């Protein structure tokens, strides 16, 4: 269910933060790979959250694969063009779907929708506080 | 090596020597043992750890940037785990100094001078001086390495020491290094930041990464930092604020701006790019504030970057609630974008923009209670969202979705909210769609609370409402496994069980009162009463076959949880959800007639409050067919009574206030309607006959109720006082009728009682003073001294009745508690031993002079340079020589003042203006010391045996609770200090709990004048509880925080401080003398300036005011003088950003008071602000009312303060988030038409404009002024609270004020640039 | 032991009040309160109740003051556990709240034994009566709780949690108090040490302040590892070395400390009061710091055997650079035969006291003298008697000596505590 837009986000991510080889050579020993961060800004654009372990999982079944370019993916055009050429779709379908089910869930269901004493008549009114009290 | 550690830690020798042969193998790859090499360094023992760092040290270079560089490419920290690794850090640094070199510093200052030394600032003997030389000389051969050696010692043993040292030698270090090689190393810093291996510190409070990058933070070249690692920082690492103030200096330095986005972004062109760069810092800055639940700031960023205008509107409301309307709006705003989506592109600027509706919209339709909506919405047909499932299934009846919607909740893992999953799982087990044996719920809810704490364990040192959601969690929490005891109770075994039918009745007993506030909204409150809900429908279901009125214990939990849901939810203004809450009760077949009233009750009064006459009407008279429980048929009686009088129905409404009272008498509502109804007769076609049952109904409503709720009614009876005539009639109904009204009540109106007895045939009301004093004497004591002391003094400067009814009032209290007067007495005439010596009191009355005649320097701006001094200030002049007219002074002043004090008055303000500055020059001299057993004595002796005397100005406000302070010791010393208009002194006192207390001893003049003040302070004082009834307020933490005062005598009186606090102008004063000029430089040029433009012949011009505006805040005023101050004197962040916030918040309610109340505007050194806690009180605001006349008009430029150089601390965001909507909740809060806000002004006003007829020349008169006068508050008001297409006027006036069109010609004085 | 209770118990607390140590008493009320309760008890706690409203009162002032930290550990202690039942207590309720907070704020015990108290009483005490009855110091009780979930013993911190949830929306009504904020007075910074390099041949200057807080924090502690008292004593030992100067020679010393109008001359009588001083500024505030700690030094043992020597060196040079100031040929103009108790005497912001002042040195006396640990006052007094040795020395006579002023502003500090 992972959509281009996730995808090279945590690539991007993964290239520009890091500053780290794609293949994760650790040319220096300080600066290890971190997987929360990348997953905290890849959740930052995405519908729904997804664990680091689901970010590195994708990144090592997918993107290493896709990036290569060797692959037996027909000679992939690797995330990069697939990201410039899907501006609209994924975005503009996503929301505008979103939007019509929610829509059509504010139509739903419906549009949103005597006595002991009584009857001293007006003489009562000042003489009864007094003779009340007894 | 590994193995050796991890489970045999208790060690201190075995692993002494394995850490002894791995620190010999270093010195002979087999070279792969970092991990217990590492371990090595950070060893307790000193010897072994100098034997590692000794080889440590030889691999490297005897250079800074090379360890520079070490410690932050060439070596992995991750080795050691909880350790704080900047204490190797620091020693590898400091190894590279010099040793060899003799001891030195450059604190030239705070070297302490040879002996010799004294020359060139121009025989046991001989014994001494050789045992001088010989211990001279071995101190001279001391060498630095011994410090150094030494020094990171210390900072090993703490942890403390070693950050602070970090955080002041890494910026030192930093300018070490040159350009060339200062870049690479920060080109590098970032990556070392993100990298994993700093994750296990993630839970230490102070983490070694939290004190890097506090440390960085100061590098004087600014190191770069992305914008997004930021955000990833504060949310791991505890650095929350420290990251939000990087992100607002970045965006306000490098964006300059919002992004405010004036247009469409089709042609809004100058967007940065299609994720355009400065708008990253933008988004994860708006994420930060909706983490710290900062809704307010997040608010004030979002309207002003939003590209749709639906969206800010749709933010406006949802922002103070009406959430249906705030529904709405999102649902158009989704549409409208959807209809350009269609033919448009996707703009993934606007990505969060969408994303934000969606996830609003789910929050506004979940306080609504649309939950069935929301969880078939969450399981859509497709792009399906679990967690909306699983927090919303349950609360409806469904117990199968949620069973599901855990599934793969779990495995998404979202830690930081792992502990709501695991008190999820308890749901189900309790509740569970088959069953379950609930034996293990223990552990859940522990592990659950295990987890909570963690979290609360990483998020900032003080609390804010970024803590609310644990707070709010734990009640939760206990509930759950309150409701597992009761379950556990219901097993067939224990079912039916006496010991179970006991542990469910104190269950019970135990839920109906431990409830929420207010500020918790409706979906909390939601999930609370609907998991009670769900146990009490249980019960029902076995004692469904007795007698058994456990059935009807169940029943009465369930219509009481709904009625109490249903009441919350009109307390909030959701009518409508109310009004569908309590329908909701019919589905019960069987329910108590008790609980059939309060569903009526509470119908009733939604009908009420918002219109549905008839409905009123058919609920009420389709009730008592043949008979309900007979006392609340007086309930329903008052209740068409007051529907009726909603109506413009007249008689039947008194016939049904008659009927109402026609039983028990007890209903106090009933009387307050009937009052409010009779005097809203009465106040026209008086017949006054008929106007003492306002009184004794209004008597009678307080006669019940006590201490609260009752105010009100108070202050209807003391307006309609004033109507009575010569045949005083309405007082023989108060003396009739207020009989048993406890003392209590009368604390609050204590001023006003007298203010009245003063008056014409204030004997008749002498005894209600007579009454309360005799119950609280300490009470109306020091305000019957003060006004006493008042006649005596007025009709002396010019024995009477109200000096007689006086000393009728104290010499009779005197014959009660004679001890406590007479220790009251013996306290105030020894404090007349504070007065000041002569410099003081010079000094006060050349303020006083000074700030009087730049009134009228302002008055004449624009005119004539020889403009002339008024009669009135030439009084003062020769009054000043005439009271004090030390050799050089007297001749001086004399000669200098009174009658010279003529001809041109700005010849005379400089004279003044020199003479200030030597007198206060000469002050500096004056001892700052001095003690109470000299020069007085009583006070010294004063302890808790004497008599018991409460803190001075307990009673200024009643209260049913005791809470009351003693006096157990005046301390030994008194201090000595400035302020803006005085030097007064300050005391401690010592309350009976341990507490210091210190006091202020402020002298004054114009009595007249200060009496107003405190007339104000009761006012807001009066008015603070009225902000506890509300959500919207309470949500902020909005209050008046008066200080505490009390006449002591008409000269002088008694006031609460506290030590640190200060006003703008002493901070301005501060870092004016940092530099070599003094303060009253900007007037001087305002002031030279527009007279050199005027002797050209040339009148005053708008823009040459707003030109020196901006070269005075150019050159002499810089605006970051505030800000800058803040950030030097709170150098760790969370301070700072606590201090900012309490801040904006108290100078909004500042503001709002200043303008509605039209009040006296607000000078720099009015102000005071608390350094230790950040709240804000003023020097005494006064109501602003014409000499001419008492038409209550305050029209000047600006509507309240907002001087640039406090809008640029605030920032943009916070000028308009914060703010705006604390002035729109209070506004909105007062405008309610069930608080009689009318009464509390119309009687504190009554009292105020005698102030003025009495300063210039008692009738109908009086009553029609006052009530003009409230009707201008009254409009100032409403005409803020009103929500509209412009949702708030306040846009405007906040707009207004800090416009520079209304700046610029504002007094000069008054410091428009500060 | 029905009968006499009530003496044990009055007496007790009357003879408390003065006597050398009064720890004994309030442990046998301790032993008295433990065996009196816990059930073993029908009459006993009928006799009890009477001496309530004396005994609680007392008790609660006691806690009150400024005791050292055991003393005021056992009063909290005291305070609470008293051998009363749940209910039956309710009208001395309030009396007890401050010790309650006081015990959150203590050692692990004290702060267990507080929220076993405050849960004990919430259980059962009818939340809105309860919140009545806690409004008066809720402000600082749900500081002390919402302080005490940050403890590393979990074993409070989970029961601090569930105390916080027994409470309904109180848990977080507003406070009518904002937390006290940290903030900084001085816009100078302290003393500072040069550090150099053969890079760029620079040289880097670093600060002491909090360091040198840290060292006295350090030997002012009951169990710091004696190798990190020394190492703290070295560093006080060599920033002392450095704050002064060593410039002068043996015939620079002789030829002053013989000139004439050391005995011959009149002694001004300039007084010195610090009434007059501005504010510890932090130049002055380190160096009374670091010199209360060297007195710490010598005072205890094994690094007696070489602080004092240097101590009692550093006491004879203050003395010496502080008569030779307001003495002799050469005297500063702030002790010129007409001058009042100025504040030029003292080191401030602005007026530099040429240097700072050896002044100083009293106020570490003073403060050393009123430390908690009188031992300290074995080497204050050492202290005055080398200092009035060396000024009779250098004067010529005792009765000279006492007439410097100097001894003016030590009379009046000493008596100040």
């Amino acid at each position: 269910e992972w959509l281009i837009s996730e995808d090279w986000a945590l690539l991007q991510a993964v290239k520009q933060l890091l500053e780290l080889p794609l293949n994760l050579t650790i040319v220096s020993p300080a600066h290890t790979p971190n997987w929360d961060l990348v997953s905290d800004v890849v959740n930052s654009c995405s519908r729904i959250y997804r664990s680091s372990k689901q970010c590195r999982n994708r990144y090592e079944n997918v993107i290493i694969p896709r990036e290569e370019g060797k692959s037996k993916n027909n000679r992939p055009l690797r995330t990069s063009q697939i990201y410039a050429q899907d501006e609209n779709a994924t975005h503009t379908q996503l929301y505008t779907s979103h939007f019509d089910l929610m829509k059509m869930t504010a139509g739903k269901r419906s549009p949103p929708i005597k006595h002991a004493s009584v009857l001293a008549e007006p003489i009562q009114v000042a003489s009864l506080r007094a003779e009340r009290i007894a | 090596m590994t193995y050796i550690e991890k489970r045999f830690p208790e060690d201190l020798e075995l692993n002494a020597q394995f850490l002894d042969l791995v620190n010999y193998v270093y010195r002979d790859l087999t070279a792969k043992l970092e991990p217990a090499f590492l371990s090595g360094l950070r060893c307790a023992q000193p010897l072994i750890r100098a034997k590692f760092f000794e080889v440590f040290d030889n691999s490297m270079k005897r250079r800074v940037y090379e360890r520079l560089l070490y410690v932050t490419c060439s070596q992995n920290w991750e080795a050691m785990g909880n350790h704080f690794w900047i204490k190797q850090c620091i020693e590898l640094l400091l190894a590279v100094c010099e040793k060899s070199t003799p001891i030195g510093t450059s604190c030239q200052g705070a070297m302490l001078p040879s002996i010799t030394n004294v020359i060139n600032l121009a025989n046991q003997l001989h014994m001494l001086t050789n045992r001088h030389d010989k211990f001279l000389d071995t101190l001279r051969e001391v060498k630095t390495g011994a410090l150094l050696s030494a020094f990171v010692q210390l900072c090993h043993i703490s942890t403390t020491l070693a950050e602070k040292t970090w955080v002041q030698l890494f910026p030192r270090l930093w300018k070490i290094l040159s350009d060339r090689q200062q870049h690479a190393l920060a080109g590098e810093i970032s990556p070392f930041l993100c990298s994993g291996s700093h994750q296990v510190q993630r839970d230490c409070q102070p983490s070694a990464l939290n004190c890097f990058v506090e440390a960085m933070s100061q590098c004087v070249p600014p190191i770069p930092i992305r914008p997004c690692v930021l955000k990833y920082l504060g949310k791991t690492h505890n650095l929350w604020f420290r990251s939000t103030l990087m992100l607002e200096h970045q965006a306000f330095e490098k964006g300059l701006s919002l992004q405010i986005k004036p247009k469409q972004t089709t042609e809004f062109y100058e967007q940065e790019s299609i994720t355009p760069p400065q708008q990253e810092i933008l988004d994860s800055l708006a994420e930060l504030y909706s983490l710290l639940q900062e809704e307010d700031m997040w608010a004030g960023l979002w309207q002003k970057r939003c590209k749709y205008s639906e969206t800010a509107t749709a933010i406006a409301y949802e922002q103070h609630g009406f959430f249906e309307q705030a529904q709405e709006s999102y649902e158009k705003a989704m549409d409208k974008a959807k209809k350009e989506h269609e033919r448009s592109n996707a703009s993934p600027a606007i990505f969060p923009e969408y994303q934000l509706w969606e996830d609003h919209w789910i929050r506004c339709s979940k306080e609504l209670n649309q939950w069935e909506a929301l969880t078939e919405y969450g399981q859509s047909k497709g792009h399906i969202n679990p967690y909306l499932v699983l927090e919303c299934a349950w609360r409806v009846s469904n117990w199968t979705a949620m069973k599901e919607a855990l599934v793969q909740v779990e495995v998404s893992c979202p830690k930081e909210m792992a502990w709501k999953v695991n008190m999820y799982r308890g749901y189900l087990a309790i509740c569970h769609p088959e069953e379950q044996q609930l034996s293990f719920i223990e552990r859940l809810v522990e592990m659950a609370s295990s987890l909570a704490i963690r979290e609360w364990r990483r998020l900032p040192h003080v609390v804010s409402h970024v803590h609310t959601p644990l707070l709010q969690a734990a009640q939760q929490i206990i509930e759950l496994q309150e409701a597992a005891q009761i379950n556990a109770g219901l097993q067939p075994t224990n079912l039916g069980r006496n010991n179970s039918l006991h542990d469910m009745k104190t269950v019970v007993k135990t839920w109906r009162n431990r409830l929420p506030i207010v500020s918790d909204d409706l979906s909390h409150w939601s999930s609370i009463f609907m998991w009670r809900q769900h146990h009490y429908q249980g019960k029902p279901t076995w004692s469904g076959m007795p007698s058994s009125n456990n059935a009807m214990l169940g029943v009465h939990a369930s219509a009481s949880a709904i009625i109490q849901y249903g009441k919350i939810a009109r307390k909030q203004g959701l009518v409508n959800v109310a009004l569908d809450i309590l329908s909701r009760i019919h589905t019960i077949p069987t329910v108590p007639i008790v609980d059939c009233f309060q569903k009526i009750r509470q119908q009733v009064k939604c009908y009420l409050q918002l219109n549905e006459c008839m409905q009123g009407l058919e609920v009420i008279e389709s009730t008592n067919l043949k008979y309900f429980t007979k006392e609340m048929t007086a309930e329903f009686y008052a209740l068409k009574g007051m529907f009726l009088a909603q109506i413009n129905k007249s008689e039947e409404a008194n016939k049904a206030f008659s009927a109402a009272v026609q039983m028990h008498d007890v209903l106090v509502k009933a009387w307050a309607m009937w009052g409010d109804y009779l005097e809203n007769i009465f106040v026209k076609e008086r017949q006054l006959h008929l106007g003492v049952s306002a009184i004794t109904c209004y008597l009678h409503a307080c006669r019940h109720q006590n201490e609260s709720k009752s105010r009100k009614y108070l202050a209807k009876v003391l307006w309609l006082l004033s109507f009575d005539d010569d045949k005083n009639t309405l007082a023989d109904a108060v003396d009739k009728y207020c009989i048993g009204v406890p003392p209590i009540q009368w604390l609050a109106w204590i001023p006003q009682l007298l203010t009245c007895l003063v008056g014409s045939e204030g004997k008749l009301l002498l005894n209600l003073i007579s009454q309360v004093g005799r119950v609280y004497p300490q009470a109306v004591y020091f305000p019957i001294r003060t006004l006493y002391l008042t006649l005596k003094i007025e009709q002396r400067e010019r024995a009477t009745a109200p000096m007689w009814r006086c000393s009728r009032i104290m010499h009779m209290q005197r014959e009660l508690h004679p001890t406590l007067l007479s220790s009251l007495e013996g306290i105030v005439d020894q404090m007349v031993w504070f007065r000041e010596n002569w410099h003081e009191e010079v000094l006060r009355q050349l303020q006083q002079g000074l700030a009087k005649c730049y009134s009228v320097a302002f008055e004449k701006s624009g005119a004539v340079s020889d403009a002339k001094i008024t009669p009135h200030t030439l009084n003062f002049v020769k009054k000043l020589v005439s009271t004090f007219g030390k050799l050089k002074g007297q001749f001086t002043t004399d000669f200098d003042f009174s009658v010279p004090g003529s001809m041109k008055l700005h010849n005379l303000i400089s004279k003044l203006k020199k003479w200030i500055k030597i007198l206060e020059a000469k002050t500096k001299q004056l001892p700052k010391f001095f003690l109470i057993e000299e020069k007085c004595r009583f006070l010294s002796n004063f302890s808790a045996q004497t008599a018991e005397v409460e803190i001075p100005g307990e009673f200024l406000m009643p209260k049913p609770t005791h809470y009351y302070i003693k006096i157990a010791r005046f301390m030994p010393r008194v201090e000595i200090v400035q302020k803006h208009n005085t030097a007064a002194r300050r005391l401690y006192i010592r309350g009976h709990n341990g507490k210091i207390y210190p006091y202020l001893v402020m002298n004054d003049a114009c009595l007249t004048e200060s009496r107003r003040e405190e007339r104000v302070l009761q006012l807001l004082r009066l008015l603070n509880p009225c902000l506890e009834k509300r959500k919207e307020t309470t949500k902020r933490h909005l209050f008046f925080t008066v200080p505490r005062v009390v006449a002591v005598s008409p000269q002088m009186r008694l006031v609460e401080d506290n030590p640190s606090s200060l006003s703008l102008v002493e901070i301005y004063k501060q870092r004016c003398a940092k530099k070599g000029i003094e303060h009253d430089n900007p007037i001087s040029r305002y002031y030279d300036r527009l007279a050199t433009v005027q002797a050209r012949g040339t009148q005053a011009s708008h823009q040459v005011l707003r030109d020196i505006l901006k070269e005075v805040q150019s050159n002499m005023v810089p605006r970051s003088m505030l800000k800058e101050w803040a950030l030097h004197t709170f150098p760790n962040a969370t301070d700072y950003w606590t201090f900012r916030k309490m801040f904006t918040i108290q100078l909004a309610l500042i503001g709002f008071a200043e303008f509605v109340l039209h009040l006296n505007r607000l000078n720099p050194e009015m102000l005071q602000i608390a350094q230790d806690t950040g709240k804000l009180n003023v020097a005494y605001f006064r109501f602003d009312i014409n000499d001419a006349t008492g038409d209550l008009d305050a029209n000047r430029p600006v509507p309240f303060r907002l001087t640039p150089n406090i809008s640029e601390f605030l920032t943009t965001i916070g000028v308009s988030g914060p703010l705006t909507a604390s002035m729109i909740a209070v506004a909105r809060c007062f405008a309610q038409p069930n608080f009689k806000v009318d009464g509390i002004l119309k009687t504190v006003l009554r009292d105020e404009i005698i102030a003025w007829h009495k300063k210039t020349q008692d009738s109908q008169q009086l009553v029609s002024l006052v009530q003009k006068a409230v009707t201008a508050i009254m409009t100032r008001l409403h005409n803020l609270a009103q929500f509209e297409g412009g949702e708030s006027k306040v846009n405007t006036l906040v707009a207004a004020a800090n416009s520079l069109d209304n700046l610029c010609r504002m007094d000069p004085a008054w410091h428009p640039w500060l | 032991l029905k009968p006499h209770l009530h003496k044990i118990v009055n007496s007790s607390m009357e003879l408390a009040q003065t006597a050398k140590e009064p720890y004994n008493y309030f442990l046998l009320l301790r032993a008295l309160f433990r065996s009196i309760g816990g059930g073993s008890h029908d009459l006993l706690y009928q006799e009890f109740l009477p001496l309530l409203p004396n005994l609680l009162q007392g008790l609660n002032m006691l806690q009150s003051g400024l005791h050292k930290q055991h003393m005021k550990d056992l009063f909290v202690e005291l305070c609470l556990t008293v051998p009363v039942r749940l209910s039956s207590l309710l009208p001395y309720l309030p009396m007890l709240m401050d010790p309650l907070v006081s015990a959150l704020n203590g050692s692990q015990t004290l702060v267990s034994q507080g929220l076993r108290t405050l849960e004990l009483c919430v259980d059962n005490l009818q939340p809105d009566f309860l919140y009545d009855h806690i409004q008066p110091v809720r402000a600082e009780l749900m500081q002390a709780l919402w302080r005490t979930l940050r403890n590393p013993a979990d074993s409070i911190s989970h029961v601090a949690y569930r105390v916080l949830g027994k409470f309904g929306g109180s848990n977080r009504k507003m406070l009518k108090e904002s937390q006290k904020l940290h903030y900084v007075v001085t816009e100078v910074q302290g003393p500072s040490i040069t550090v150099e390099f053969s890079d760029c041949k620079a040289s880097l200057q670093l600060p002491m302040e909090k360091a040198i807080e840290t060292a006295l924090d350090c030997l002012k502690s009951a169990n710091t590892e004696p190798y990190y008292r020394r190492q703290a004593w070295e560093v006080i030992k060599c920033f002392l070395v450095a704050m002064m100067s060593l410039e002068d020679n043996k015939h620079a010393l002789y030829q002053l400390l013989a000139h004439p109008n050391f005995t011959e001359k009149t002694i001004p009588n300039v007084i010195i009061s610090h009434r007059y001083k501005a504010q510890d500024t932090p130049a002055r505030k380190t160096f009374e710091q670091a010199l209360t700690g060297a007195f710490m030094s010598a005072v205890i043992k094994d690094l007696r055997p070489s602080a004092l020597p240097f101590v009692a060196s550093l006491i004879r040079h203050y003395t010496m650079v502080a008569v030779a100031q307001q003495c002799g040929p050469f005297l500063l103009p702030c002790y010129q035969v007409g001058s009042q108790p100025s504040t030029a005497m003292f080191h401030s912001e602005e007026n530099g006291s040429k240097g700072m002042d050896p002044l100083v040195l009293i106020d570490a006396i003073a403060i050393c003298m009123a430390y908690e640990e009188k031992e300290l006052c074995k080497i204050g007094e050492v202290a005055l008697a080398v200092i009035f040795d060396v000024a009779s020395i250098i004067l010529g006579s005792k009765e000279r000596a006492c007439q410097l002023p100097l001894f003016s502003y030590i009379v009046e500090r000493l008596c100040a505590c």
